[PDB]
């Protein structure tokens, strides 16, 4: 089985395949926006940390986290 | 509202994904990016009764069986599709209906048998071969294309009815 992270979306969740803890975040939200909306701003989150959106720069390792919440940015998980 | 757990079971590059974006979103997916899991949620009229569907979308992948387990326990109806250019994913068909078996003790759930990319003109899965294994399970058949969207709505809503029939 590859590594991957959970992304928990307003209509379901998504299981985002990664191939090291290296990727960023940046590639990890577009790829589940990509899947879950088609071709709105989105932040993720920290499943442990409502309303603060992570440094999409920063690293998927760097977050010692492997479950987001995908959020538009006009609302709420 | 009433929520109905449908999970699309069947072999690598069927179109479980296509055939769930084609009903949740109304979108033909072209290209091939492999399942792990994915859900989608969209409230839905049938038979003028409103209703949820929660479409639980699964990896055909044998690399990610072991999650079969938990997600067969607890969907609530299957579409067991394979491709009609797709021999190896018809004789796959089985093996899906025999695991959802070990953890419901029977395979009394809901089910259709999903005979998927019809647009295209080689079939090599004979029509009458499917019909009758269908026959022999006690389930509809349903041809369906994620692409022209043939017959799919007529899947997931079959298997919303026999729920509400039970
Ligand atoms: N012509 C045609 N192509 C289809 C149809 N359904 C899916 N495809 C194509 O077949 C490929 C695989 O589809 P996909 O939905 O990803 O298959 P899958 O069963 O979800 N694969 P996996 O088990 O790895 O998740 C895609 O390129 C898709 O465009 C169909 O009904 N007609
Ligand atoms: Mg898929």
């Amino acid at each position: 089985e590859s590594l991957f992270v959970r992304i928990n979306a307003a209509h379901g969740f998504s299981l985002i395949q990664v191939d090291n803890t290296k990727v960023t975040m940046k590639e990890i939200l577009l790829k589940a926006v990509k899947r879950r909306k088609g071709s709105p701003q989105y932040r993720l989150e920290k499943q442990s940390e409502p309303n603060v959106a992570v440094d999409l720069d920063s690293t998927l390792e760097s977050q010692s986290a492997w479950e987001f919440c995908l959020v538009r940015e006009n609302s709420s998980r | 509202m009433t929520e109905y757990k449908l999970v699309v079971v069947g072999a690598v590059g069927v179109g479980k994904s296509a055939l769930t974006i084609q009903l949740i979103q109304n979108h033909f997916v072209d290209e091939y990016d492999p399942t792990i899991e994915d859900s989608y949620r969209k409230q839905v009229v049938i038979d003028g009764e409103t209703c949820l569907l929660d479409i639980l979308d699964t990896a055909g992948q044998e690399e990610y069986s072991a999650m079969r387990d938990q997600y067969m326990r607890t969907g609530e109806g299957f579409l067991c599709v394979f491709a009609i250019n797709n021999t190896k994913s018809f004789e796959d068909i089985h093996q899906y209906r025999e695991q959802i078996k070990r953890v419901k003790d029977s395979d009394d759930v809901p089910m259709v048998l999903v005979g998927n990319k019809c647009d295209l003109a080689a079939r090599t899965v004979e029509s009458r071969q499917a019909q009758d294994l269908a026959r022999s399970y006690g389930i509809p058949y349903i041809e369906t294309s994620a692409k022209t969207r043939q017959g799919v709505e007529d899947a997931f809503y079959t298997l919303v009815r026999e729920i509400r029939q039970h």
